[PDB]
């Protein structure tokens, strides 16, 4: 059988953007197997070994002026440049979420009613889902499955609300997302 | 509030090489090292931008040379296998006979090599299935997505069968219309 | 079944290419890698094999990487004693003494030669606007030779005697080289560069990927060219 | 518009 040892090498250039392109930070990092050995942080200005394994590299790369100069300018020529190029289909990409409300198939404790607010197919991942009972927000009894990234530029999430239904009550699920100018609401008529 | 990552890797002895760009966790594109071309995650991206694939091929050759140097420098310290967390979900609330897609999420694992198979009623399914390349993680492990478009029914049950050197036995995540 | 012959719309037009035809000419004008009885010493990606072959001519390389269509193909020749012949490129040649790249061009060496340096002749008939204009033969020291080797030799000849390719443009609008095997099977290669203002040597040569081989004693070659007007 | 990559730094042999 195939039992040979594996040896992995990863190289990552991370461009972190704050307030659009106002504040930009480049983090270049080398990782041997699962160990990051050396990195170039634009905030530091030079390579720094992360573990003894990376020491020879930080030393050798820092002695190369053309390399260091290129690395120091990448925040502009690399990061800001690629941000400008992809902004229209990434930062500005927007897909409205599909929202539906129905009681959970679970319903553990009897005289109750676990409600489920399903929000799916949206982008970006930033979103706010709230539950309301007669216009007033529900603080307790709210449970979420968390934000799920589908890997296809779409997200989904389930937010439950344990209730003690009273004929005539209106439980509203409110969703605020960059795709809509006004919040989306779906009501459950108890 | 936004992170763009250019992630690359070379794995010996498999000779696996990968070059991709990531936007807030979602793949923008990767380069097909064999056909030597850019593969946009979503078709329309390619109409808004371009990437010279050959640049990924130049980098990959440097990444391999460095892997060799580092392999020797660590005294041939091999990687520790970390088995994947596997989850199966649909990309939207399932409704009978309502077109949906099964998602097999393979996460937190390394090295980046896995064998994934879909099973419908204990039988391998090939039709319509697709998959992503290996995606990066802050902890330097990897993520991966495998998809299977399907038509829900109480008669069909599915299993995402995952193999990895970190798993002593193949892992099968079952799925069925829970009602 | 064999590959369907091309229709005018299926062929590249030199008139639609605005780059330097000299970059296509370069790949075939007395240009080629040739080695006899060697075994691969490395591999970059699982579908390619690396050999230690030196540039006897101008000493521009001592390492040659050849990419194949798939892994099985590379697994097949990995530990074989083989002969190599093909057109190499340097622009965008990458892999970890100079280096050079190519595709296919591999053939088992064991009993694939003719005793006493005997070369096999192969017929090539050239057609210009559907009419046979000139006929000749190319030679090879292999019984089972790659189509790439024969092709290269055909175009080398045509460049010198018909100016198949010149620095900027060619006298011909379209062109394809067709191979007819003694079993009826045929296949062809477009001889002109893709439309545009830049020629990608690497992408063009990738067609020799399949490492297609034919029997030199019975295969026939036809080069079909057309002038823009006639 | 073209996405531009950062080029790999080679370790000292």
């Amino acid at each position: 059988g195939d039992t040979r040892p594996r040896f992995l090498w990863q190289l990552k250039f991370e461009c972190h953007f704050f307030n659009g392109t106002e504040r930009v930070r480049l983090l270049e990092r080398c990782i041997y197997n699962q160990e990051e050995s050396v990195r170039f942080d634009s905030d530091v200005g030079e390579y720094r070994a992360v573990t003894e394994l990376g020491r020879p590299d930080a030393e050798y790369w820092n002695s190369q002026k053309d390399l260091l100069e290129q690395r120091r300018a990448a925040v502009d020529t690399y990061c800001r440049h690629n941000y400008g190029v992809g902004e229209s289909f990434t930062v500005q990409r927007r897909v409205e979420p599909k929202v539906t409300v129905y009681p959970s198939k679970t319903q553990p404790l009897q005289h109750h009613n676990l409600l489920v607010c399903s929000v799916s197919g949206f982008y970006p991942g930033s979103i706010e889902v709230r539950w309301f009972r007669n216009g007033q927000e529900e603080k307790a009894g709210v449970v979420s499955t968390g934000l799920i990234q589908n890997g296809d530029w779409t997200f989904q999430t389930l937010v439950m609300l344990e209730t003690v239904p009273r004929s005539g009550e209106v439980y509203t699920c409110q969703v605020e997302h960059p795709s809509v100018t006004s919040p989306l609401t779906v009501e459950w008529r108890a | 509030e936004h992170v763009i990552i250019q992630a690359e890797f070379y794995l010996n002895p498999d000779q696996s090489g990968e070059f991709m760009f990531d936007f807030d966790g979602d793949e923008i594109f990767h380069v097909d090292m064999a056909k030597k071309e850019t593969v946009w995650r979503l078709e329309e991206f390619g109409r808004f931008a371009s990437f010279e694939a050959q640049g990924a091929l130049a980098n990959i050759a440097v990444d391999k040379a460095n892997l060799e140097i580092m392999t020797k420098r660590s005294n041939y310290t091999p990687i520790t296998n970390v088995p994947p967390e596997v989850t199966v979900l649909t990309n939207s609330p399932v409704e009978l006979r309502e077109p949906n897609v099964l998602i097999c999420f393979i996460d937190k694992f390394t090295p980046p090599v896995v064998n994934v198979t879909w099973l419908r009623n204990g039988k391998p399914v090939t039709t319509g299935v697709s998959e992503t390349v290996f995606l990066p993680r802050e902890d330097h492990l990897f993520r991966k997505f495998h998809y299977l478009p399907f038509l829900p029914s109480t008669e069909d049950v599915y299993d995402c069968r995952v193999e990895h050197w970190g798993l002593d036995e193949p892992l099968l995540k079952h799925w069925e219309f829970d009602a | 079944e064999s590959q369907p012959d091309p229709m005018p719309d299926d062929l590249h037009k030199s008139s639609e290419f605005t780059g330097t035809m000299g970059n296509m000419k370069y790949l075939y004008d007395d240009h080629y890698v040739s080695a006899t009885k060697v075994k691969s010493v490395d591999s970059f990606f699982k579908w390619d094999l690396i050999y230690n072959i030196s540039d006897k001519k101008l000493k521009n390389y001592d390492k040659v990487k050849t990419e194949l269509l798939n892994e099985d193909l590379a697994k097949k020749y990995k530990d074989e004693v083989v002969d190599v012949y093909g057109s190499n490129y340097y622009v965008n040649c990458y892999f970890s003494g100079g280096k050079t790249c190519m595709y296919g061009g591999i053939t088992k060496h064991e009993g694939n030669h003719f005793d006493n340096g005997n070369l096999q002749n192969v017929l090539v008939r050239v057609y210009e606007n559907k009419r046979n204009t000139i006929s000749f033969e190319v030679q090879t020291d292999k019984k089972s030779v790659t189509a790439q080797e024969l092709d290269i030799k055909a175009r080398n000849f045509l460049i010198n005697k018909k100016n198949l390719y010149e620095f900027n443009s060619s006298p011909y609008e379209t062109g394809y080289i067709k191979f007819i095997e003694n079993n009826g099977n045929t296949f062809w290669y477009d001889m002109m560069p893709a439309p545009g203002d830049k020629f990608d040597q690497s992408k063009y040569l990738m067609m020799y990927n399949d490492n297609k081989t034919v029997d030199s004693k019975s295969v026939k070659i036809e080069v079909h060219l057309t002038t823009k007007n006639g | 518009p073209e996405v531009i990559p950062m080029f790999s730094a080679l370790s000292e042999g």
